[PDB]
RNA sequence: AUUAAAAAGGUAUUGUUGCCCACCAAUUUUUAUAAUAAAAAUAACGUGCAGUAAUUAAUAUAUUUAUAAAAAUAUAUUUUUUUUUUUU
RNA sequence: UAUACAAUUAUCAUAUUAAAUUGUUAAGUGUUGAUUUAACCAAUAAAAAUAUAAAUAAUUUUUAUUUGUUUUUAAACACCAUUAGGUA
């Protein structure tokens, strides 16, 4: 009934348990405070399609077999028969690379040997370890830019990804392990890190990755303030993307910059060029605008058809020119900001204004 | 002393004391680094 | 490796469950503990100590 | 912990003194937290601090007209709804209901 | 109460009390038997017993074993008491 | 030290000097460095559904 | 022992980096004589570390 | 606590870890 | 594998089965030999007084 | 292995025996897995006296070996199928047989950093060794060894 | 015809007939007035005997208890005095 | 009244690169009774054992997360009160 109230007997260390009593079992919060009570639904397809199994994608068997077409002759040859020669190394560059199978063992070596062994070895004899490793090293495979890249971006960002919808799901299941917690929260950061990076970098590809693993809430703005001070898109200027765009791809470059001679901005010379670089609109700045773009048709429409109801207006403000606080334009008068300039006079002469800030200056 | 100022173990160097002076308040007036926006000295 | 399949389950099982009947011509394997365990004739009743 | 774990300073000895304090010191300010535990005890002290309301000023529900201690003295004005909802929280933290965890029980909480 | 076996009250004798398992031949303390000796003919128990007593007190154990089996001592003063013993 | 700027003691002065000392500045990393405490725990019991509009 | 102090802290300070640099002088706290088998399902049974709680 | 000392007691003990600190 | 071994039955809770059987894998030593390392203090002293009784 | 077990049983007539390895064996092949070796040993004399589902104890029981290729799920549901069967006393299980204690020790493997594959290969036996092992399997060890690597790439290019 | 030596602590300072600890009156003074406000000065009266390994060692946190120092229990710990199996 | 901390090592309260979390085992009856305790009183007494590897280093988690208080006694010990119970 109405707000938790905490009662302290001053006596005892800590006070007593607040009165509705909370939720029983504590909110499991992601790194920048908001709450997931479950996986979501994509996030979930993701652990469900990890769990029973995985697969190579005969994307690399097709550039296997382009790029190294007298290797992939001779395993087509050779189907079904035992092979002593590994004629099949260069479809696995890396230990890592063949997941279909336990211990990197890649399929075309099962051939020779029994079925029993070749069931001993499958996806379903995996530890759940390994399966991760497994998915891991699929979507690693998909994202990378050559064989042995790990550090860069995109790799990056997905493994960290992944590490983090496991790390949740496992603290879903069991609630106190504040180890994980923070290893999940220290996941969650350098996810934060890699992404932003990669907005920069190529952008499409960050918008698949948040789009597969459903990750947006880690690149939310933590907070009012330090977004304000435009701290959040300090963030890559001190990764040194700011300036990486590389324009001519998008963006003519012409109508993006200034006048040094002229002093006219970036939208005069876009006029001059007769260019339009304008962001989409939403319905805000539509309506306002289309209000706006009329006041003049509307204007003669109500002075032709309607004269006298104009006059009456027109001698109010005339009248009201005569009247009022000041008559002329002086320093005094002319004070863009009067509360401000004039603070001394606030409390005592002028009544007007109770504050002597209403804007950033 | 936990509850006191820290002391150092020996002296500065004074040497060291005047190196480290160079970019201070007086040095800067010198140099005319503050903008004069009021009357001064008469 | 013999691998047990589903098909040879209960002979095999039944193979090493004759394995001490407590009557042989030849000498007797011992256990992972390595012992003399005692030998059941057939049903499993303990014959021979 | 809300509470202070020590009052004063506990741990003054010369520096690199090789423990927190002396036994001299902290048996002083053992006194003096002892004296002070104690007349929190005597005087049936209650905090209160509830949601939505600020936090660092606590409402002293020992000196509330219902639970204050003393006949004399005039206790604390608080809303009459809000001090009605205390007055049953501090009633019915008193007694273990089974299936709840049990908590410290004392003299001087009721 | 339930005592422990090591306990002071274990085993007691009243009109109340009633000892706690198969008490002969295969018994309770069936595989809890710490030391067994199987007395070589014409040879006195009392050197059995000496030998075996000799043996638990030089090494240490019937120290543990009366230490722990009477009273309760925090795990702050088991350590203490153990390091310092181990340091001395 | 003149001895009437804040506290009576001195070692308050040198508690207000470290609000304006250069390193200690607050910026995105350290922030609230003059009430940290009142503002903590303060969310905890808020429940705040994660903003996302991209699948 | 307390002679030797400084080498307890070194084990100290390690049970206290696996906690993510947290409780110092922290330790599991006690359960019971059969704390596991006496616990419904959804309880911890077994002693956690200190920063786990 | 008593703003005054209650026992009058002097160690004459100058152990080198509390007077300099800063080397040890 | 004490543990292990307990809870399977092989090995009992308390007491050592195998004691007599394993006096041949541990180094007992004769106070007639002499380890010159040694941290007993008797055996030293003994074979001082044999040599000084010699 | 990849999983094994100990399986202590209660000592009954063979029928028994037969039907409850039997619920195991499909317990085990229904949860799609595999066993490598189903080992029987007598029934033995225990240092510890068993209960069984009638609170009798026993001073016998059967001892029985399982060892199994699984996944290390639904060896949730084999593991509290095995215990929760009635003929069976006790089930100790070792999951260690893929990394066992004496290795990846400081580089203590030559020529290789964790090898995964040569423990797997092998059976329990050889990882744990029995009591009875002496040095007598020294000699066998190598003659299994050289006639092995004599005789395995001629019968694998075979087929 | 039935022997002794060698390791040890002081809040005192010619040192236990040494010092000290709280409540219990007067007063003095500052204030952020909780049974009977808080804190600091203080030299009465009356209880005791809390502390100086100090008559069940002390110290810190926690919880309880209460003429008054404080006491009981749960943890850590020595600013407490040490007693010492390299497979028997 | 004004009139120059440290920056090589400083113990009470502003944490931060971390691998954990999860395991269903044990124990119980023969019979006529002075056990425990320095000493009292209530009054069946036995007991709850297994896990390493792996997780990469730093750069915007500080309104987030985190430092021995915990359902179930129809289960005990232990502790508190004293034969009535509390707690565990
Ligand atoms: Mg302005
Ligand atoms: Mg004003
Ligand atoms: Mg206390
Ligand atoms: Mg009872
Ligand atoms: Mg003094
Ligand atoms: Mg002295
Ligand atoms: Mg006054
Ligand atoms: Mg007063
Ligand atoms: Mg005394
Ligand atoms: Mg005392
Ligand atoms: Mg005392
Ligand atoms: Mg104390
Ligand atoms: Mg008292
Ligand atoms: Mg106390
Ligand atoms: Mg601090
Ligand atoms: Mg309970």
């Amino acid at each position: 009934e109405h707000p938790a109230i905490w009662l302290w007997y001053p006596w005892r260390m800590n006070p007593e348990p607040p009165t509705p009593h909370m939720p029983q079992r504590r909110a499991l919060k992601n790194v920048h405070g908001a709450v997931f009570n479950d996986l979501t639904p994509v996030q979930k397809k993701r652990q469900e399609q990890m769990l029973y199994g995985v697969n190579i994608p005969e994307t690399r068997q097709m550039k296997f077999e382009e790029q190294h077409p007298l290797l992939a002759g001779a395993l087509r040859k050779l189907e079904g028969q035992p092979k002593g020669f590994p004629f099949w190394y260069r479809k696995y560059p890396t230990r890592r690379h063949a997941y279909e199978y336990r211990f990197s063992i890649p399929v075309e070596m099962l051939d020779g040997y029994n079925d029993d062994v070749k069931k001993a070895l499958s996806k379903g004899m995996m530890s759940i370890q390994e399966k991760q490793f497994a998915q891991e090293a699929m979507y690693m495979e998909r994202y990378a830019e050559h064989d042995f890249d790990t550090t860069s971006p995109a790799v990056l960002a997905v493994k960290r990804a992944l590490k983090c919808r496991v790390l949740r799901n496992h603290l879903l299941t069991n609630p106190h392990n504040n180890i994980i917690k923070t290893v999940l929260a220290n996941t969650e950061r350098k996810l934060n890190h890699a992404l932003r990076r990669l907005r920069k970098v190529d952008f499409k590809k960050y918008w698949e990755i948040i789009r597969d693993h459903d990750v947006q809430d880690i690149l939310q703005p933590p907070n009012l303030v330090t977004y304000r001070q435009g701290s959040y898109w300090k963030y890559d200027w001190n990764a040194g993307l700011a300036i990486s765009t590389n324009l001519a791809d998008v963006m003519d470059p012409r109508g993006l910059n200034g006048c040094v001679e002229t002093g006219r901005s970036r939208s005069e010379v876009a006029r001059d060029l007769g260019l339009s670089y304008t962001r989409p609109l939403h319905e805000n700045e539509k309506k306002q605008l289309s209000h706006q773009a009329v006041y003049y048709e509307r204007l003669a429409k109500f002075k032709m058809e309607q004269p006298e109801a104009a006059r009456a207006m027109e001698r109010e403000r005339f009248v009201r020119k005569f009247s009022g606080m000041f008559v002329k334009m002086d320093i005094r008068s002319g004070a863009p900001d009067f509360p401000s300039t004039y603070r001394r006079l606030l409390g005592t002469k002028v009544v007007r204004w109770a504050s002597k800030r209403h804007g950033p200056n | 002393h936990r509850s006191g100022k820290a002391r150092a173990f020996v002296f500065r160097d004074p040497s060291l004391r005047m190196m480290r002076a160079g970019s201070g308040y007086q040095q800067l007036r010198r140099m005319g680094m503050p903008m004069q926006v009021g009357m001064g000295w008469r | 490796i013999n691998y047990v399949p589903h098909a040879q389950l209960r002979e095999h099982i039944d193979k090493e469950l004759d394995k001490y009947v407590a009557g042989k011509n030849e000498p007797y394997p011992l256990n992972f503990v390595g012992q003399m365990p005692f030998l059941e004739d057939g049903d499993g009743n303990i014959v021979e100590v | 912990r809300w509470a202070a774990k020590f009052y004063g300073q506990v741990t003054f000895g010369p520096r690199n003194y090789p423990y927190p304090s002396s036994r001299w010191l902290a048996r002083r300010f053992q006194m003096k937290k002892h004296r002070i535990i104690k007349r929190f005890r005597f005087r049936r002290y209650k905090l209160a601090a509830v949601a939505n309301l600020p936090f660092a000023k606590m409402i002293r529900v020992g000196m509330l007209p219902e639970l204050k201690s003393s006949k004399t003295k005039r206790g604390d004005v608080v809303d009459p709804t809000l001090s009605g909802q205390l007055v049953s929280a501090v009633k019915n933290t008193g007694e273990k209901r089974k299936g709840q965890r049990t908590r410290p029980k004392s003299k001087y909480q009721v | 109460g339930g005592y422990m076996m090591y306990h002071r009250k274990a085993m007691g004798t009243m009109k109340y009390s009633k000892w706690k398992g198969a008490h002969g031949g295969i018994s309770h303390f069936y595989g809890r038997t710490p030391m067994v000796e199987e007395v070589r003919p014409n040879e006195p128990i009392t050197l059995v017993d000496r030998r075996i007593m000799h043996y638990v007190h030089h090494s240490r154990l019937r120290h543990f074993q009366l230490f722990r089996s009477y009273q309760e001592k925090s795990n702050s003063t088991e350590c203490k008491l153990r390091e310092g013993e181990m340091l001395r | 030290i003149a001895h009437w700027y804040c506290g009576h003691k001195f070692r308050h002065r040198f508690m207000r000097d470290k609000r304006f000392h250069p390193s200690l500045q607050a910026s995105h990393d350290a922030r609230n460095r003059f009430s940290k405490r009142r503002h903590f725990k303060t969310n905890r019991w808020n429940y705040q559904q994660a903003y996302r509009d991209m699948p | 022992p307390h002679d030797w102090r400084h080498f307890y802290a070194q084990e100290k300070l390690v049970r206290e980096r696996q906690q993510n640099g947290h409780a110092y002088g922290r330790r599991p706290k006690q359960f019971s004589f059969g704390a596991r088998y006496v616990k419904t399902d959804g309880y911890g049974k077994r002693p956690r570390l200190p920063y786990n709680k | 606590l008593k703003t005054l000392d209650v026992r009058e007691y002097r160690p004459l003990a100058m152990p080198i870890e509390f007077r300099f600190y800063q080397r040890y | 594998a004490k543990a292990q071994a307990i809870r399977i039955g092989l090995y009992p809770r308390f007491g050592n089965p195998f004691w007599f059987r394993s006096q041949k894998f541990r180094p007992k030593a004769y106070q007639e030999n002499y380890d010159p390392t040694t941290y007993s203090t008797k055996r030293t002293v003994e074979h001082f007084a044999y040599n000084w009784v010699q | 292995v990849f999983y094994s077990f100990v399986l202590v049983m209660k000592p009954r007539q063979r029928r028994f025996t037969s039907q409850a390895l039997r619920e195991i064996g499909v317990a085990v092949y229904s949860n799609g897995g595999l066993i490598r070796s189903i080992t029987n040993e007598g029934i033995m004399r225990p240092y510890s006296r068993f209960r069984d589902a009638d609170n009798t104890p026993l001073t016998y029981a059967r001892y029985i070996i399982l060892q199994l290729d699984m996944g290390e799920e639904e060896m949730g549901k084999v593991d509290k199928i095995i215990r929760e069967h009635q003929d069976v006393l006790m089930a100790l299980k070792l999951n260690n047989l893929e990394r066992p204690v004496g290795i990846r020790s400081g580089n203590k493997e030559l020529q290789a950093a964790y090898f995964p594959l040569d423990t797997f290969t092998r059976l329990e036996e050889e990882i744990n060794w029995s009591p009875q092992t002496s040095a007598d399997i020294y000699t066998q060890l190598e003659m299994n060894w050289k006639e092995f690597s004599r005789t395995r790439w001629s019968s694998f290019l075979r087929n």
